[PDB]
RNA sequence: GCAGGUUUCCACACCAAACAGCGUUGAAUGUGGGUCAACCGACCGUGAGCCAAGUGGUAAGUUCACCGAACAACCAAAGCUGCCU
RNA sequence: GGCAGCCAAGGCAGAGCAUCGUUGUGUAGAAAGGGCAUGGACAACAGCUGAUCGUGUUGGGAUUGAUCCCGGCUUGAGGCGUUGCCCA
RNA sequence: GGCAUAGGGGUGAAAGGCCAAUCGAGCCACCUAGUAGCUGGUUCCCUUCGAAGUUUCCCUCAGGAUAGCUGGGAUCCAAUGAUGCAA
RNA sequence: ACCAAGGAGUCUAAGGAGCUUGCCAGUCGGAUGGCUUCCAAAACCUUGAGGCGUGGUGAAGGCAACUAUCCUUCCAGAUGGGGCUAGUCUCUGCAUGGAACGACCGGACCCGAAGUCCAGUGGACAGGGUUUCGAGUGCUUGCAAGGUCCUUGGGACCCGAAAGGUGG
RNA sequence: CUCGAUCGGCUUUCGUUGGAAUCCAGCAAACCCUGUGGGCUAUGGAGCAGUUGGCUGUGUCUCGGUGCUUCCCAGUACCAAGAAGAGUCCUGGAAUGGACCCACGAAACAGGGAGACUGUCCCGUAUGGCUGAACCGUGUGCUGGGAUCACUGGGAUGUGGCUGGCUGUAUCCCCGAGUAGAGUGGCUUGGGACUGCAGUUUGAAGAGUGACGUGUAUCCGUCACAAGGUGGCAUACAGACCUGGGACCGAUAGUGCACAAGUAGAGUGAUCGAAGGAUGCAAAGAACUCCGCGAAGAGGGUUAAAAGUCCCUGAAGCCGCAACAGGAUCGGUGGUGUGCAGUGCUGUAU
RNA sequence: GUGACCUGGCGCACAUGGAAUGACCCACCGAACUUAAGCAUAUCACUCAGUGGAGGAACAGCAAGCAACCUCGAUUGCUGCAGUAAUGGCGAAUGAACGAGCAGGACCCACGGCUCUUCCUGAAAAUGGGCUU
RNA sequence: ACCUGUUGUGGUGGAUGUCUUGGCCCAGGUUCUGAGGAAGGACACAGCAGCCUUGCGAUACGUUCGGUGAUACGCAGAUCUUGUGAUCUGGACAAAGGAACAGCUUCGAACGCAACUGGCCAGCAAGGGGUCCCCCCGAGCUGCCUGUGCGCCAGUGUUG
């Protein structure tokens, strides 16, 4: 937004474009250049950059399958950093009566009785204001990730488990890999309900077990 | 230009397509696709709620075969039924058909009896699945309507009928194994093809031949 | 899209806080009621007002008490009966105290104040 | 937008009122064909 | 006294803020004052020139054309005067 | 690179462990060779911080090196860091 | 003092003079971040490999394309020492 | 002259050659469609035309890859089998490279058009020969995504003309 | 003035409803016959003849419902928004920090403020309430039951009208001209013996015409009916206003402008166009004393701290001062190996 | 007897128009830098600049259309056709459309995708008009 | 003493770190100006005010009314409290009632004609004031193109 011209040679200055006019500090100053103050950056960011990424559906489904297998292997749940102290079994299955839960108090009662409220409490304690200029751009806090409750349908357990800090909610009808493997890291604690568990392989259309080398 | 073997560029970006400081650009970024999907869905269901006790699309469209030789076998939906299909179904008033929800297209005609019969039976399964509400709520009530079809008007999402393509995807279904016919044993299909193609090429020649024959007949 | 008015934007929220008018600063400068008042009226918090008693409950004047004598809504401050401070010279001035620190010990109970208490007290 | 705008600022504030109403809820006319008569005869009996 | 300046005019306070290539001073700074018209001038027209109008030109606005009571046009521009009323 | 004489070690299979052998210049250029470092997203460190963050300054130690860690002082938070990965 | 002549245009007893310290085509904004085979700069470390100024064609001779030299990725094979004794 | 802060191979469409991953004669399908306070414009779903690939060749008219137990041939060659022997024989023959084809598909020649046949306007192929061509086939080497180094159009690694134009 | 219709982001708009008081008219207001208005709208129509259906004020006497108000009886509702500023203690200027046993909310752990790091301090959030607008409690409202009123469906039977389909006819139905096209010239297009457009000359058919991507002539076929017009939807939207967001920038960045920025300033003008954020928790903004003309300065204070209206921090470069170490020589900076002084660090046997 | 029309004028009354708007739109007008390693047709580009006019959208729009099919059936937008057919010192380069799949085919438009004029009818569509109420 | 150096300290300087009522970007909605005077430009207007204000217009940092409900504030000064009631806020802005709808200098499309003029002390004129006249002030009307209507006309245009 300037009418800057280059002064040329024969003048004892560099040959950068300079502000036309006079009578102010801005006059004569270099413009139109990454190297210049107030001048455009190098290769200004365009809005038609590729922001999204394309993954074939087969590969996304394979990612979901593998994230679930790693959730089933518990020497990775603890590796990712969950407390399996009070966890009786892995994978964690839960009676369908919790899908009719209405209170966060009953949700925490269930999570205590099963052994994931340790993770919830860890997340709640370690919740902090985000480090380094992320807190300025509407990302105020850095919250860790606790258990993942996978329900069979849209039910009340969503509002039940909603406020609990680390807990995320999901459904077998649409299993989100951003929740099954957050950060790209694998082995997250999942607390499937009984019908969700029974429908896992039906939804994911898994017919056999794979013969994997040992 | 490459110092290699890469193809000839053929790039086609010589005309200020780029939104720089001097140019407005020729770029349209479709970042609205995500939000517009939901907005289209919302306005579609608002259309349904507006014209509620009726199909959400609303007019019965005919089924016509796609146009060219490449898409002959594929069927699809038309714009409206021909007045011959209407008269065959039992409707002789295009405006009444339209008011009860059958779409009309006087531009279209039936170039064959198959389309006529297909869309006629389409309209006839319509007008039987159809529950007309009576005007002024308490006068005459048509046949079939049982006084609780009016109590329970249900808006179906798709129009009862199968998919449009499921009408060519049924004509494209072979028969059971069969015996050959002696004409199917004697017939040479490649010879027939070559014959009917040489036919269109030997026309003026098959006139000059007759002319020579009759000249020699004179002589 | 999130619906209008219920936005957790830091910049917008802070803009609103720092450009609020006096009728909005009246409710931003609300204070908590004592347990006596809270049980009596079944109301938990009210906007602070001149002429009512508070206990400071926070800051370098915690545990002190007195009647509010000035709501300086421009500064979000509240001046109290006898929380004063001498200047360089002997002139005694008032210390502003954000009303979130204080709890409310008494009310003045004007007509609109009693009506507000009743309307917020009827449980729903 | 560089001067008083001593009429366009008012029409724009009116437009803003309308816009921040329609953002809350789509408009609903108070009197329409189905309630004119009822409102009018209610008014008549009440004032008579 | 013109053009230009636009309060620099005057008085008081003030120079330990700074300016005046000093500083009890100033066209500085701060405060407060001051410019009176039938007779001096703009205003009245007219000159060179211009605008609208009238008409024309242009894809179209125009810093498009014409200013023609020496001098135009494609033009129905005398709206005023005397008596009766 | 566990099906090993035993301990110690190693124990991430393009890693590691043991022995032996060869070879070390380099402009332009290169490395699907290896790393240091900066802003931020997604995750982990139940990481640190008013018993004083970060910046900076001055000494010390580590490193072939990019650089890293610490003590003192300033300073006082309108905080910061380590690891994996991703976007620059 | 007023008014008139404006940029490829004005005006000039002509110097290509003069048209706001600007003139063999004023200035101002934009096209425009014009193009440049040309000049200058091109930001951390270590390890390893490592050139060419020659061929042909080119309105070509300060440049290119093309072989050559230079790096990397490989594929099919080949080749590839080492038990102190005692048990 | 000095110090500080800024400062130059970037993004995009198409493409090339490696590498990674998934599927396979298929693959992809986020144009669009179904769902569900914010998150979510996400995630999930196969309604999907179609893109690329499965066939090439001819200017075109057009035509279209032989082989009935299996198998194109030859040279080198990875494995493996059966005998045998520290001499050492047979069978298998992948990949790759070269050659060939009495092979075949399409085009171009020459001698012919004999011979068989019929959806019969006399038309359809057919035979034998060639110093013949193809970006041909001979048990389909495909699709998609990501990543690296690059190419061309774009400001195009950063800065840099004297100029040209439009309007004032 | 009534009467009707229409409108509500509203306060109207229209009407051959009728009436009164009046004025023009006088073969009869004024435009208009150089045509206002009706019928049809080419997969059809009009006329005529006949049939089969439906919409409508219906005159008239039947029956039920919904409700505008009012009255009774009975029940319900009238809007906000949870949870320790817990008993204490410690650090701190100030607890949201830390310690002790016990506490709680969450449909609310989105945010923002507050004397520091909060789910339980404040606003809010989730949820709820409204959206007949009333968001109100000796006043109402809603529902249900009952009653009066207000209003509209089902049957009489003259209508006033209409109007769809079907059959038959002997009757017939006229489609946009300086236009389309052509010669030529020029622009345009992928459109190529010319895609479209425009000037000019020329200029049709309508017993047809246009297009069918090689100019022409001859036959045939398919589709459509130009030279008049309306016409919503899916569509675009860098401004400006109302919103929600962000892997964006973070004061030499991001808009030229985070601020009294299109401002100060420059140019006769067209135009050009900056620099410029942060005291503190709270002004508590430095009382009083000595000295001086005074500013300062020396004390003495505020405060956690001067953080002192130049105010978060305060780098490098450069400079003053003190201490110490040296000082002729590119005999240099730097490197090397010692040394000598000063100065740390690490380890350290009996 | 001093008119009736036609065609022009002047004044008055009641009204439209005018001007503005860093996005989008409609009609015109209209470059050159650039690229072609020069340059002139070509390219940038039927773009920038310039003129005029808007609306919440504008423009287009129910065929004197596509096609050659087993036809379709307003226009518009997207996917794709397709970097193809074709144009081009056949150089640099440029470059569609239909088929087909969608959104739309509710709504503040409609004679529910048409209608004016032609054509048929026809005593202007019938108890004068105006100002106040 | 001067120079060179190294520390400590003090200045000059404003780099760094942290933040931000700001920008930029994407998505959604609207586009709502004007001859009834727009957008812009002037001159005014505050007890102490210069600037700024999408403040305002001689009713001049504001008037009526509604929502709220005790402030506003840099000083002072009288109004204001279970209330016609401080302040803030709402397009002069809600009332569902055709109830209610104030005012707005001046140039500007800019409108009587001009204008580098507050000129012509314009024409007409309701009214107000000083004394039938006369004098001063003076609301309001007078712009063009186009459309319709009304009034007056013009024509060796056609006719009677």
């Amino acid at each position: 937004k300037h009418s800057a011209e280059s002064w040329g040679t024969g003048r004892a200055v560099a040959r950068i474009p300079r502000i036309s006019g006079g009578g102010t500090h801005r006059s004569g100053q270099g413009a139109f250049g990454n190297m210049c103050r107030g001048g455009r950056m190098f290769a200004p960011t365009k809005v038609f950059r590729k922001w999204h990424a394309k993954v074939p559906r087969k590969v996304r489904r394979l990612a979901v399958r593998a994230a679930l297998a790693a959730s089933a292997i518990p020497a990775l749940v603890m590796a990712r950093g969950h407390n399996l102290e009070d966890v009786p079994e892995i994978p964690l299955v839960v009676p369908n009566s919790v899908e009719a839960l209405e209170k966060t108090k009953d949700a925490v009662k269930l999570l205590k009785d099963i052994g994931a409220y340790h993770d919830v409490e860890k997340v709640a304690a370690t919740k902090k204001v985000r480090v380094g200029k992320g807190k300025r751009r509407n990302r105020r806090y850095c919250v860790r990730k606790g258990p993942l409750v996978v329900l069979s349908k849209r039910c009340e357990a969503q509002r039940a488990f909603r406020n609990l800090p680390g807990v995320d909610i999901n459904f077998v009808s649409a299993l989100n890999l951003l929740r099954l493997a957050p950060g790209g890291h694998i082995g997250r604690l999942i607390v499937f309900t009984e019908d969700a568990f029974n429908q896992l392989d039906k939804v994911l259309k898994v017919d056999t077990i794979e013969g994997l080398p040992d | 230009v490459k110092k290699g073997n890469a193809p000839v560029p053929n790039a086609h970006f010589h005309k200020h397509w780029n939104p720089t400081g001097s140019q407005k650009g020729h770029v349209r970024c479709f970042f609205k696709q995500g939000p517009q999907k939901k907005i289209r869905r919302a306005r579609r269901q608002k259309k349904a709620a507006a014209v509620f006790p009726r199909p959400v699309k609303g007019p019965l469209r005919p089924i016509v075969h796609c146009k060219s030789q490449r898409f002959n076998m594929k069927t699809r939906l038309g714009r409206g039924f021909t007045t011959l299909e209407l008269k065959t179904a039992g409707l002789t008033d295009r405006r009444y058909a339209r008011t009860i929800g059958i779409s009309v297209d006087r531009r279209r005609r039936n170039h064959c009896e198959e389309s006529l019969a297909l869309n006629a039976e389409r309209i006839k399964t319509y007008l039987s699945k159809l529950v007309l509400f009576p005007l002024k709520a308490g006068k005459k009530l048509p046949e079939g309507v049982t006084e609780e079809d009016i109590k329970n008007p249900v808006q179906s999402k798709q129009d009862g009928f199968p998919k449009a393509s499921s009408y060519g995807k049924n004509a494209l279904k072979p028969e059971a194994p069969r015996k050959l016919t002696d004409q199917e044993k004697k017939r040479l299909t490649f010879q027939f093809l070559r014959k009917v193609q040489r036919d269109t090429k030997m026309v003026g020649k098959r006139i000059k031949r007759k002319a020579k024959k009759e000249a020699k007949a004179a002589k | 899209v999130n619906k209008v008015g219920k936005s957790g934007d830091r910049r917008k929220a802070r803009k609103s806080y720092f450009t609020a008018p006096s009728h909005v600063r009246r409710v931003i400068m609300s204070a908590r009621l004592s347990k006596d008042l809270r049980q009596k009226y079944k109301v938990k918090s009210l906007p602070i007002r001149k002429e009512d008693e508070v206990k400071v409950k926070r800051g370098s004047h915690k545990g002190r008490d007195g009647k509010v004598i000035a709501c300086y809504r421009l500064k979000y401050a509240v001046h109290i009966d006898k929380i004063t401070r001498e200047k360089a010279n002997g002139q005694t001035v008032q210390i502003g105290i954000h009303p979130s620190n204080v709890e409310i010990t008494k009310l003045k109970l004007d007509k609109d104040r009693k009506k507000l208490l009743e309307t917020k007290g009827r449980r729903k | 937008g560089t001067g008083r705008m001593r009429h366009m600022k008012n029409v724009l504030k009116k437009a803003a009122v309308r816009q921040r109403q329609d953002q809350v809820a789509p408009h609903q006319k108070r009197k329409t064909a189905e309630n004119r008569k009822k409102f009018a005869l209610s008014r008549k009996t009440k004032l008579a």
